[PDB]
C-alpha cells in the first residue's frame, strides 16, 4: 500500500493505489482507499482498511454531527483531534494509520497520523508500504509552493513509485484534489498503466461441461 | 430508582396497599380448591363478564408451577404472571441446586416472602392476587393446600376458597367439607367442589373450571362435560327433594 | 420534598383499583374501534383510522395496524407512540426467540411477553402505564390461528374475534351476535365492515378511515400470509361488502 | 441532587387524558404557525421567521434545520426544545443508522425514531414532554418524497401537505383548498407563500420567513465532485432572495 | 396539581412558570447591562454597583471572561453567574480540547443553552434565573452577539442589552441602528465604541456613570479582556469631550 | 487453531451478466475429519443472499444474527434490504466485534432491486468491505479460487455460462483443497428468481 | 477423552456413551451415564470438560423444561439444538468456557421423526444420520458411510452400533467400561441396558 | 399558587428561593463574627458565646482553618460549616495535590459557591443555614470572602455575619474611613476585638469568649493562624478598655 498527500500553493492533494491484499494475495485488484470525512475533508488509510474506514466512518459522522453542531464547515484538526483521542485510547490496538487532509474555512491542511496517536504534519506525506519509494519521489521533487499539477503530477509519480517499486502498491491511481476555493474532486482510478492484457485465451465453458446433482428454485418473496 | 414507599403502617398501624390488594383479591373471580383423601381438585369461576372468547388458548384460571404442584389464585391475571414465573424458575432452581423438585410449601412459602417482601420493599406496590396452591410433594401423595395473599402469607387448609364470595362457599364448605372424611374420590372431591362452585358460579358448565392434581405429578383439569355432569347430579340431588 | 409531585401511579384504589389503568382503559375507549376475528381459514384484521383528513396522506400512514411478525402482526388501541415501543420491542424479542430457537414464537409467549411488560408499569417505578391495549393476531403450529388481545393491565386473553376502541360493546355486540365459528375470512372480513359500517361513529365507512389487514394461510401455500390491503384494496372490498 | 424523580410526571386524567400533552399541544398550538407542503417534484417546508426585536439577528435562528441531506425539519413551539431534538435526531439518525447502514434514514424511521423520544419524556418521570410539534419532510429512494408530523403525544403519520401552530387551521383550511396531488414544488412553493401570507402578520419577506424544501439532489452542495453515485442533497433551504424573488411571484 | 407552579410541566395553559419566575431573578439583581458589535470589535457595557465599602468593589464583576476570546456578562443571580461561567470555561477548553479549535461564541451559547433546555425540561433541576450574554470576535463572525435565557432560548444581535431599563436601551439602540440601518457600530477603536455605547448607555439609562459605576468588557480579535476603572474613566474623559 | 481452518470450506460470489453466482461447497469437517457433506455455508435474505467461509458456529451465528436484523430492518422498512445497506451491516456487525471478532470470511451478493442492478461484496473477518465487479472469494481455498477465477473469469456471463464458469471454478479448486469438497451448491440468481444447484464432486 | 455416541435411525435415534470415569489414573466409574433427559421426546448425550460437561448439561436440562412447563409444552430438537448452540456460541466466547460436545437426539412429535444434532462446544450444530465426538467417529464413520440406511431399524443399528462399538472396543486405547445404550422414538426415550451382550 | 418555599429549588412567583431565604435567617441567628483583610493579610474574629461554666474554655472552637494558609469561620449551625469546610479541605487537598501549589483564595472561593449553590438547585437539598467568613493570604496577598448559603460570597475589605453585624459593619466602614491606607494585622486584631464586644452588645444578655484568628503574609507568612495569649489578651483589655 502506498497513500500520498501534498500541500501544493492553494491547497492538498492525495493519491493511493487501488491494490488491495490478503498477504501475498490480492484481496482487491481495484479498491477505494481514499475515504470523505466531510465534503472538504478527506483521508486515506493504512494497516487495517476495515480499520481506516471504520474509523473514518464514525469520525465524519461525527465531524458531520459537530459541523452541524456548530452549523459551521469541519476544522481537519478536530477530526486531527478525534482521531488521536480516539485511536490513543486504543492504544494502537487499532492498527490504521492515515494521512489526512482537508480544505476547510481555516485553511488547507496535511496530516499524518498513526495507530496510537502520533500526529504529524507537512506540506507532503506519504504513507504505507511503497510510501518510502513515494516519499523518495516526494523528497526528490517536492519543492515549496506547488501548483495543482505540481501536486497532480508529483503525486501522480510518487504512488507509481510504490505501484511499480512496491509489491503491496500498484493497480490504479486514486486522486483526490481538495482545493480551498473550490469544491474537492475524487479522481478514481485517474491513473491505470496496470491494464491487464487481453486472456491469450478465451477459456468459457461448452454447457453440460459440469455434473449437476440437483437443481431446485429458491423462492425470493413470500 | 423509584424507590417510594407505597406499603406502609396507617394511624393504626396498617398497610391499606396490602388491604386494597385484598380487594382486588375479593374483586378477582371467586377461585377454590379442596384437597381430596388421596387427591386435590381446584375449581375456578371463568371470569364471566364476557364470552365468544377462545377458551383454549386463552390461559386457565388454574396454572402448572410444576408437574407434580400447580396453583390457583384469585385477583389481577397480570400479577398472578410474575407470581406465576418466578415460582416456575424457583422450582426447576430447587429442582436443579436440590437435585429435587420442591416441596409444594417450599415454594409456597417462597412465593410468600415475594409478596410478603413487596410489601416492605419500597417504588413497587403489593400484588393484588391471592392464591391457592396445590400439589403432592416428590414421593409423596398427600395432599398439600396452600393459601396465600398478597400480604404474603401462608397456610395449610383442608379446603379453601378465595375470590368474591369465598366467604358464602366457604360456609358451604366448612360445613358441607369434613375432615374427619375427606372427599376421597375425585369425583366426590369434584363434586363436593362444583355443589360449592354453584353456590358462586350461578349456573354455568363454561363458566366453572376444574383441575386435580393427582399423585406424582399426575394432574388434571375438566371438561365441561365432566363438570355438568357433576352439575346434573348436583342438580338432581338439590331437586330430588 | 419530592413526595409533593409524585401521583403515586401504582397504589391500589381503596377498593383495590389502579386508576391509572382505568383512565388508560378509559383512553382506550376514545381510541380509534380496531376489530379482529379469527375465522377458520384465517384472521382478519381491520380498524377504523381516526381522527382523518383530506391532506392526511393515507397510504404510508399506518396508525393502528402492525407487523410484530410474518407470523404475527397486531392490530393497536391506544397511543400510537407508546405502541410501537412495545411493537419494536416484541418484534426483537420474537426476532430473539427466534434468534434463539431457529423458530417463530408461539404468539401467546410474545403476548404475555408484552403482558407482564405492561404490567411492569403496573406494579412498579412509579409510571405510567401505556395508554394502549392491542389485538393480537398470530398463527401457530399450535393452535394454528391465535386471536389475542391486551390490556395496558397487562391482562390478556383469546378470542375468536374482538373488537377495541370506541363502540366495543356495540361491536362486542353485533360481534357476538353475528359471528359463527366457522366463518371465513372473507365473510368475517365484510362481518367486521358490517360490524365496522355499523359500529363506525363516523357517517360513512370507507377505506381512506380505515385500516385493514389478515392473516390467511394462501391456497398456494404452506406460509401462512399475512396482508395488510392497500387503501383501494380496502376501497375495493368496501365495496364488495355492498357498502361501496 | 440525585433525582428522586422517578416517577412519571403525565399521568391519565380520570377521563383516561394526558394534560400535560394536551397543554403542550396547547402550547403547540400557540406555537408560530408553520406549515409544509408534499408536491409532486419533491416537498417543501415554511414558517414565519420570529423577530423578538431588530437587535437580534434573526438568521442566528434557525426554525428549519436539515437532518440529513435529504432530511430536515421545522416545527411549532419553543425554540429551544425544538433545538435539542435537532441534535438528538441528528445524531441518532448517524448512530442507529447511519453508523449502522452508512446512510440516511428513510423519512418514516428517522421519524418513528424522532417520535420515540417525545413519547419517552411523556412517560419517564422527571422530564415533561416537548414544547414543539414537528413537520419532517424528506425524500428516500424508495418511499420518495414523504411529509410527517409528529406530536408532543411522540404519535406521527404522514402527510399530503400540513400545517402546525396557530393559523394552521385556517392555513390547512386554505391547503385544503389549494392543495392537489399534481402541485409541482414551485406552485406548491407559492402556494406555501400564498398560505402562510395568512398566518403572517408583520412583515412578510424572506428575512421574516423560513423557507426549504426537499429538492432534487444538489451536486453542487456536495461539496465536493468525483462521486458519481453522490449528487448531493436533496434538502436545501431557501435565500431571502428566493423566498423575495418568488414573494415577487406573489 | 398547583404544584405545575412549583415544579417545571406544562400548565394548563402550555407554560413552565418556574422559568417564568426564573425570569424575574433575573433583573432581581437590577443591573441594566448592554452588548454591541463595533466595526472590528463587540463591547460589552454594564453597571457596576457597590452598595458597599466593606466589599472589594473589584471583586464585583457579571461580565465574565469565558476563554482568550470569549468573555461573558451575566445577568441574575451572582451564583448562578459563577456557577454557569465555569460551566462555560469548561466546555470551551474541551471543545478546543475535542475539536482543536476555541468554540466559536454561539456554539457555547447553543451548548449553554442546551443546559437550560434541560432545565426546562428536567424537574428535580431547577433552571437557573440567569440570562447570559455570550459575545466575541469570531475568527469567521468577526463580532459576534449571542444571548441566552433560563429557557434555553438564544439569538445572535447586532446589538443587545440586559438590565431593568433593557427595553429603552434596546430602542435607543434601534433608534439609532434604524438610523444607521447597519447591524454594528462603525468605530473600528472600540474605544470609541466603548464610548459611543457608555454614551446611549448614560442616554438611555438618562444617568451618568462613574469609573466605579460601570462594568465594561471588551471583545477583541482573538481576546476578550475588561477594562480598568482608568480605561472607563478614560472614555468617561472623551465621552464629557465628544458631550 | 486458525478457527478459519478448523472447518475449513470455501465460498465464491461472481457478476454474471443481469446476474450473479453464489457457490459454496457443502462439507463441513473438523481438520482432517469431515463431518458434514450437507452442510450449507451460503443463507439468503429477501432477494439478499450471504455465503460465509470461517469458523462455522460464527457463521451459523451470524447467520441467524442477520436474520435477526434483516426483519427488524425489513419490519420497520416494510421491505427487504439491498444488499450495499445490507453490506454496511456486514461490516459494521463485524467491526464492531473489532477486538471480539468472529473468525469468517463471509460474502455477500445479491442483484439491487432498484437498479436492477447485480451486485457481489466480500469481507475480511472484522469487515474490510472487498468490492469487486466481477467475483468475490472466501474460505481456505481462495488462493485456488482467484486462479480458477481470475483466470477463468470474464465479464457479464449468461447464468448457465457463468454457473458452468463458477462450477469447474469451484469444482476444481475444491479438489486443491483438503478442507473443501463433499458436493457444491450454487444459487443462480437473476432480478426475479434465484436457481439453486448441486454439483456432483470427488467426495474424498 | 470419552465416547459419545448417536444414530438417527428410520423412526427413531439410539445414543451410546462409553460408560468409564477417569480422573488421571483411575478408572472411578464404569457405570456413569454421560446424559441428560432434556424432555420425554429430547435426550442429549455429552462429553467434555469434567465439571462443565456436568454442569452445562442438567443446566440446559432445567432451562428447558423450564420453558416447557412455561408453555406446558415439549419442545422440537431443532430449537433445543437450536438453543444449546447458542449457549455454546456464549460460553465458547465466555471467560471460562464450557468444553462440551454434545450429540441431542430427539423424535419430533410434529413431525413424527427422530432428530439427531450434534454440536461441538464450539458451537457448531449440525443434525445427522449419526455422529460422535472426539477420536470417536474416526474409527465409525466408514462402517456408518459403509452400512447405514435410513430406514434402518430400531434392533439393526443396535447390531450396527456394537460393530463399531466393537471396532472402538479394538482400536481404541482407553477402556471405556462398556456403553449405555438409550432410544429416542416416538415413545421418546428408553435405555437399552443389554449392549456389550447384544 | 402558594407554598413555593416549600421545597428548595422551586422558584418563588417572584423567582426567589425562601428556604435559602429561610436559611438565611438562622444565618444572622448564627453567633455574630467578622473577618478583616488588614495591610498584608487577613485576621478572623468570632464571639464564643459561653452557654455555661460545665463548658471548658478555649476548647470548642469555632474559627476552622483549610490547608494551612486559609481560615475560615461562619455564622450558623456549626455542623454545616463544618461540613462544607471539611469538603474545602478536601477542594484545596485536591487543588494542591493537582496543582501542587496551596489553593488561591478566590480559586477556593470559587469552589465552594459552585457547592453551595448546587444546594440551591434541588428541593430536597437542604441550603446551608450558614454564611462563611473566610480567606487567608494567597500568591498575591490575602483575600477576605463570606458566603451566603445563596451560593454569594464576595471580596471584602471587611466582612461580618451572624447577630451583632451590624454593630460590626459599622465599624468596620469606620475603619475603612480610620484606615483606607489598610490595617497592621496587629491592630486588625485589636480593632476585631473592640469590634466583638461591641457585636457581641446584642447579645449583651449572656458571657461569651473572644476567638481570633489571622492570616498574616507577615507575621504568619501567609500561614493562618489564631491569635493568642498577650496578643490575644492585648486586643482584649484593648477593647475591654475602648469599651469603655
Amino acid at each position: 500500500t502506498t497513500i500520498v498527500g501534498v500541500k501544493f500553493n492553494n491547497g492538498v492533494v492525495i493519491a493511493a493505489d487501488t491494490r488491495s491484499t490478503q498477504g501475498p494475495i490480492v484481496a482487491d485488484k481495484n479498491c477505494a482507499k481514499l475515504h470523505r470525512i466531510s465534503p472538504k475533508i478527506w483521508c486515506a488509510g493504512a494497516g487495517t482498511a476495515a480499520d481506516t474506514e471504520a474509523v473514518t466512518q464514525l469520525i465524519g459522522s461525527n465531524i458531520e454531527l459537530h459541523s452541524l453542531y456548530t452549523s459551521r464547515e469541519p476544522r481537519v484538526v478536530s477530526a486531527l483531534q478525534m482521531l488521536k483521542q480516539h485511536l490513543f485510547k486504543y492504544q494502537g490496538h487499532i492498527g490504521a494509520y492515515l494521512i489526512v487532509a482537508g480544505v476547510d474555512p481555516t485553511g488547507s491542511h496535511l496530516f499524518s497520523i498513526h495507530a496510537h496517536g502520533s500526529t504529524d504534519v507537512g506540506y507532503y506525506l506519504s504513507l504505507g508500504s511503497g510510501s518510502l519509494a513515494a516519499m523518495a519521489v516526494l523528497e526528490s521533487h517536492w519543492k515549496q509552493d506547488l501548483t495543482k499539477e505540481e501536486a497532480i503530477k508529483l503525486a501522480s509519480d510518487a504512488i507509481q513509485a510504490g505501484i511499480w517499486n512496491d509489491l503491496g502498491s500498484g493497480s490504479n491511481v486514486d486522486v483526490c484534489v481538495m482545493e480551498i476555493g473550490k469544491d474537492a474532486e475524487y479522481l478514481r482510478n485517474y491513473l491505470t498503466p496496470n491494464v491487464r492484457e487481453e486472456k491469450q485465451k478465451s477459456y468459457k465453458f461448452p454447457r453440460g461441461t459440469t455434473a449437476v446433482l440437483k437443481e431446485s428454485i429458491v423462492n425470493i418473496c413470500d | 430508582g423509584y424507590d417510594r414507599a407505597l406499603s406502609i403502617f396507617s394511624p393504626d398501624g396498617h398497610i391499606f396497599q396490602v388491604e386494597y390488594a385484598l380487594e382486588a383479591v375479593k374483586r378477582g373471580t371467586c377461585a377454590v380448591g379442596v384437597k381430596g383423601k388421596n387427591c386435590v381438585v381446584l375449581g375456578c369461576e371463568r371470569r364471566s363478564t364476557l364470552k365468544l372468547q377462545d377458551t383454549r388458548i386463552t390461559p386457565s384460571k388454574v396454572s402448572k408451577i410444576d408437574s407434580h404442584v400447580v396453583l390457583s389464585f384469585s385477583g389481577l391475571n397480570a400479577d398472578s404472571r410474575i407470581l406465576i414465573e418466578k415460582a416456575r424458575v424457583e422450582a426447576q432452581s430447587h429442582r436443579l441446586t436440590l437435585e429435587d423438585p420442591v416441596t409444594v410449601e417450599y415454594l409456597t412459602r417462597y412465593v410468600a416472602g415475594v409478596q410478603q417482601r413487596y410489601t416492605q420493599s419500597g417504588g413497587v406496590r403489593p400484588f393484588g392476587v391471592s392464591t391457592l396452591i396445590a400439589g403432592f410433594d416428590p414421593r409423596d401423595d398427600e395432599p398439600k393446600l396452600y393459601q396465600t395473599e398478597p400480604s404474603g402469607i401462608y397456610s395449610s387448609w383442608s379446603a379453601q376458597t378465595i375470590g368474591r364470595n369465598s366467604k358464602t362457599v366457604r360456609e358451604f364448605l366448612e360445613k358441607n367439607y369434613d375432615r374427619k372424611e375427606p372427599p376421597a374420590t375425585v369425583e366426590e372431591c369434584v363434586k363436593l367442589t362444583v355443589r360449592s362452585l354453584l353456590e358462586v358460579v350461578q349456573t354455568g358448565a363454561k363458566n366453572i373450571e376444574i383441575t386435580v392434581v393427582k399423585p406424582d405429578s399426575d394432574i388434571v383439569a375438566l371438561s365441561s362435560e365432566e363438570i355438568n355432569q357433576y352439575v346434573t347430579q348436583i342438580e338432581q340431588e338439590k331437586q330430588e327433594q | 420534598g419530592s413526595r409533593r409531585y409524585d401521583s403515586r401511579t401504582t397504589i391500589f384504589s381503596p377498593e383495590g383499583r389502579l386508576y391509572q389503568v382505568e383512565y388508560a382503559l378509559e383512553s382506550i375507549s376514545h381510541a380509534g374501534t380496531a376489530i379482529g376475528i379469527m375465522a377458520s381459514d384465517g384472521i382478519v384484521l381491520a380498524a377504523e383510522r381516526k381522527v382523518t383528513s383530506t391532506l392526511l396522506e393515507q397510504d404510508t400512514s399506518t396508525e393502528k395496524l402492525y407487523k410484530l411478525n410474518d407470523k404475527i402482526a397486531v392490530a393497536v388501541a391506544g397511543l400510537t407512540a407508546d405502541a410501537e415501543i412495545l411493537i419494536n420491542t416484541a418484534r426483537i424479542h420474537a426476532q430473539n426467540y427466534l434468534k434463539t430457537y431457529n423458530e417463530d414464537i408461539p404468539v401467546e409467549i410474545l403476548v404475555r411477553r408484552l403482558s407482564d411488560i405492561k404490567q411492569g408499569y403496573t406494579q412498579h417505578g412509579g409510571l405510567r402505564p401505556f395508554g394502549v391495549s392491542f389485538i393480537y393476531a398470530g398463527y401457530d403450529d399450535r393452535y394454528g390461528y391465535q386471536l389475542y388481545t391486551s390490556n395496558p393491565s397487562g391482562n390478556y386473553t383469546g378470542w375468536k374475534a374482538i373488537s377495541v376502541g370506541a363502540n366495543t360493546s356495540a361491536a362486542q355486540t353485533l360481534l357476538q351476535m353475528d359471528y359463527k365459528d366457522d366463518m371465513k375470512v372473507d365473510d368475517a372480513i365484510e362481518l367486521a365492515l358490517k360490524t365496522l359500517s355499523k359500529t363506525t361513529d363516523s357517517s360513512a365507512l370507507t377505506y381512506d378511515r380505515l385500516e385493514f389487514a389478515t392473516i390467511r394461510k394462501g391456497a398456494n401455500d404452506g406460509e401462512v400470509y399475512q396482508k395488510i390491503f392497500k387503501p383501494q384494496e380496502i376501497k375495493d372490498i368496501l365495496v364488495k361488502t355492498g357498502i361501496t | 441532587m440525585t433525582d428522586r424523580y422517578s416517577f412519571s410526571l403525565t399521568t391519565f386524567s380520570p377521563s383516561g387524558k394526558l394534560g400535560q400533552i394536551d397543554y403542550a399541544l396547547t402550547a403547540v398550538k400557540q406555537g408560530v404557525t408553520s406549515l409544509g407542503i408534499k408536491a409532486t417534484n419533491g416537498v417543501v417546508i415554511a414558517t414565519e421567521k420570529k423577530s423578538s426585536s431588530p437587535l437580534a439577528m434573526s438568521e442566528t435562528l434557525s426554525k428549519v434545520s436539515l437532518l440529513t441531506p435529504d432530511i430536515g425539519a421545522v416545527y411549532s413551539g419553543m425554540g429551544p426544545d425544538y433545538r435539542v431534538l435537532v441534535d438528538k435526531s441528528r445524531k441518532v439518525a448517524h448512530t442507529s443508522y447511519k453508523r449502522i447502514y452508512g446512510e440516511y434514514p428513510p423519512t418514516k424511521l428517522l421519524v418513528s425514531e424522532v417520535a420515540k423520544i417525545m413519547q419517552e419524556a411523556t412517560q419517564s418521570g422527571g422530564v415533561r414532554p416537548f414544547g414543539v410539534s414537528l413537520l419532517i419532510a424528506g425524500h428516500d429512494e424508495f418511499n420518495g418524497f414523504s411529509l410527517y408530523q409528529v406530536d408532543p403525544s411522540g404519535s406521527y403519520f404522514p402527510w399530503k401537505a400540513t400545517a402546525i401552530g396557530k393559523g394552521s387551521v385556517a392555513a390547512k383550511t386554505f391547503l385544503e383548498k389549494r392543495w392537489n396531488d399534481e402541485l409541482e414544488l414551485e406552485d406548491a412553493i407559492h402556494i406555501a407563500l400564498l398560505t402562510l401570507k395568512e398566518s403572517v402578520e408583520g412583515e412578510f419577506n424572506g428575512d421574516t420567513i423560513e423557507l426549504a424544501i426537499i429538492g432534487d439532489e444538489n451536486p453542487d452542495l456536495l461539496g465536493y465532485t468525483g462521486i458519481p453515485t453522490d449528487k448531493g442533497p436533496r434538502f436545501r433551504k431557501l435565500t431571502s432572495q428566493e423566498i423575495n424573488d418568488r414573494l415577487e411571484a406573489l | 396539581a398547583g404544584y405545575d407552579r412549583h415544579i417545571t410541566i406544562f400548565s394548563p395553559e402550555g407554560r413552565l412558570y418556574q422559568v417564568e419566575y426564573a425570569f424575574k431573578a433575573t433583573n432581581q439583581t437590577n443591573i441594566n447591562s448592554l452588548a454591541v458589535r463595533g466595526k472590528d470589535c463587540t463591547v460589552v457595557i454594564s453597571q457596576k454597583k457597590v452598595p458597599d465599602k466593606l466589599l472589594d468593589p473589584t471583586t464585583v464583576s457579571y461580565i465574565f471572561c469565558i476563554s482568550r476570546t470569549i468573555g461573558m456578562v451575566v445577568n441574575g443571580p451572582i451564583p448562578d453567574a459563577r456557577n454557569a461561567a465555569l460551566r462555560a470555561k469548561a466546555e470551551a477548553a474541551e471543545f478546543r480540547y475535542k475539536y482543536g479549535y476555541d468554540m466559536p461564541c454561539d456554539v457555547l451559547a447553543k451548548r449553554m443553552a442546551n443546559l437550560s433546555q434541560i432545565y426546562t425540561q428536567r424537574a428535580y433541576m431547577r433552571p437557573l434565573g440567569v440570562i447570559l450574554t455570550f459575545v466575541s470576535v469570531d475568527e469567521e463572525l468577526g463580532p459576534s452577539i449571542y444571548k441566552t435565557d433560563p429557557a434555553g432560548y438564544y439569538v445572535g444581535y447586532k446589538a443587545t442589552a440586559t438590565g431593568p431599563k433593557q427595553q429603552e436601551i434596546t430602542t435607543n439602540l434601534e433608534n439609532h441602528f434604524k438610523k444607521s440601518k447597519i447591524d454594528h457600530i462603525n468605530e473600528e477603536s472600540w474605544e470609541k465604541v466603548v464610548e459611543f455605547a457608555i454614551t446611549h448607555m448614560i442616554d438611555a439609562l438618562g444617568t451618568e456613570f462613574s469609573k466605579n459605576d460601570l462594568e465594561v468588557g471588551v471583545a477583541t480579535k482573538d481576546k476578550f479582556f475588561t477594562l480598568s476603572a482608568e480605561n472607563i474613566e478614560e472614555r468617561l474623559v472623551a465621552i464629557a469631550e465628544q458631550d | 487453531s486458525d478457527p478459519s481452518s478448523i472447518n475449513g470450506g470455501i465460498v465464491v460470489a461472481m457478476t454474471g451478466k443481469d446476474c450473479v453466482a453464489i457457490a459454496c461447497d457443502l462439507r463441513l469437517g473438523s481438520q482432517s475429519l469431515g463431518v458434514s457433506n450437507k452442510f450449507e455455508k451460503i443463507f439468503h435474505y429477501g432477494h439478499v443472499f450471504l455465503g460465509i467461509t470461517g469458523l462455522a458456529t460464527d457463521v451459523t451465528t451470524l447467520n441467524e444474527m442477520f436474520r435477526y436484523k434483516t426483519n427488524l430492518y425489513k419490519l420497520k422498512e416494510e421491505r427487504a434490504i439491498e444488499p450495499e445497506t445490507f453490506t454496511q451491516l456486514v461490516s459494521s456487525s463485524l467491526y464492531e466485534r473489532r477486538f471480539g471478532p468472529y473468525f469468517v470470511g463471509p460474502v455477500v451478493a445479491g442483484i439491487n432491486s432498484k437498479s436492477g442492478k447485480p451486485f457481489i461484496a466480500g469481507f475480511d473477518l472484522i469487515g474490510c468491505i472487498d468490492e469487486a465487479k466481477d467475483f468475490i472469494v472466501s474460505g481456505t481455498a481462495s488462493d485456488q479460487l482467484f486462479g480458477m477465477c481470475e483466470s477463468l473469469y470474464e465479464p457479464n456471463l449468461e447464468p448457465e455460462d457463468l454457473f458452468e464458469t463458477i462450477s469447474q471454478a469451484l469444482l476444481n479448486a475444491a479438489d486443491r483443497d483438503a478442507l473443501s469438497g463433499w458436493g457444491a451448491v450454487v444459487y443462480i440468481i437473476k432480478k426475479d428468481e434465484v436457481v439453486k444447484r448441486y454439483l456432483k464432486m470427488r467426495q474424498d | 477423552m470419552d465416547i459419545i455416541l448417536g444414530i438417527r435411525v428410520q423412526d427413531s435415534v439410539i445414543l451410546a456413551s462409553s460408560k468409564a470415569v477417569t480422573r488421571g489414573i483411575s478408572v472411578l466409574k464404569d457405570s456413569d451415564d454421560k446424559t441428560r433427559q432434556l424432555s420425554p421426546h429430547t435426550l442429549m448425550s455429552f462429553a467434555g470438560e469434567a465439571g462443565d460437561t456436568v454442569q452445562f448439561a442438567e443446566y440446559i436440562q432445567a432451562n428447558i423444561q423450564l420453558y416447557s412447563i412455561r408453555e406446558d409444552y415439549e419442545l422440537s430438537p431443532q430449537a433445543v439444538s437450536s438453543f444449546v448452540r447458542q449457549e455454546l456460541a456464549k460460553s465458547i466466547r465466555s471467560r471460562r468456557p464450557y468444553q462440551v460436545n454434545v450429540l441431542i437426539g430427539g423424535y419430533d412429535k410434529k413431525k413424527n421423526k427422530p432428530e439427531l444434532y450434534q454440536i461441538d462446544y464450539l458451537g457448531t450444530k449440525v443434525e445427522l444420520p449419526y455422529g460422535a465426538h472426539g477420536y470417536s467417529g474416526f474409527y465409525t464413520f466408514s462402517l456408518l458411510d459403509h452400512h447405514y440406511r435410513p430406514d434402518m431399524t430400531t434392533e439393526e443399528g443396535l447390531d450396527l452400533l456394537k460393530l463399531c462399538v466393537q471396532e472402538l472396543e479394538k482400536r481404541m486405547p482407553m477402556d471405556f467400561k462398556g456403553v449405555i445404550v438409550k432410544i429416542v422414538d416416538k415413545d421418546g426415550i428408553r435405555q437399552v441396558d443389554d449392549f456389550q451382550a447384544q | 399558587g402558594t407554598g413555593y418555599d416549600l421545597s428548595n429549588s422551586v422558584f418563588s412567583p417572584d423567582g426567589r428561593n425562601f428556604q435559602v431565604e429561610y436559611a438565611v435567617k438562622a444565618v444572622e441567628n448564627g453567633t455574630t463574627s467578622i473577618g478583616i483583610k488588614c495591610n498584608d493579610g487577613v485576621v478572623f474574629a468570632v464571639e464564643k458565646l459561653i452557654t455555661s461554666k460545665l463548658l471548658v474554655p478555649q476548647k470548642n472552637v469555632k474559627i476552622q482553618v483549610v490547608d494551612r494558609h486559609i481560615g475560615c469561620v461562619y455564622s450558623g449551625l456549626i455542623p454545616d460549616g463544618r461540613h462544607l469546610v471539611n469538603r474545602g479541605r478536601e477542594e484545596a487537598a485536591s487543588f494542591k495535590k493537582l496543582y501542587k501549589t496551596p489553593i488561591p483564595i478566590p480559586a477556593f472561593a470559587d469552589r465552594l459557591g459552585q457547592y453551595v449553590q448546587a444546594h440551591t438547585l434541588y428541593n430536597s437539598v437542604r441550603p446551608f443555614g450558614v454564611s462563611t467568613i473566610f480567606g487567608g493570604v494567597d500568591k498575591n496577598g490575602a483575600h477576605l470572602y463570606m458566603l451566603e448559603p445563596s451560593g454569594s460570597y464576595w471580596g471584602y475589605k471587611g466582612a461580618a455575619t451572624g447577630k451583632g453585624r451590624q454593630s460590626a459593619k459599622a465599624e468596620l466602614e469606620k475603619l475603612v474611613d480610620h484606615h483606607p491606607e489598610g490595617l497592621s494585622a496587629r491592630e486588625a486584631v485589636k480593632q476585631a476585638a473592640k469590634i466583638i464586644y461591641l457585636a457581641h452588645e446584642d447579645n449583651k444578655e449572656k458571657d461569651f469568649e473572644l476567638e481570633i484568628s489571622w492570616c498574616s503574609l507577615s507575621e504568619t507568612n501567609g500561614l493562618h493562624k489564631f491569635v493568642k495569649g498577650d496578643l490575644l489578651q492585648e486586643a482584649i483589655d484593648f477593647a475591654q478598655k475602648e469599651i469603655n
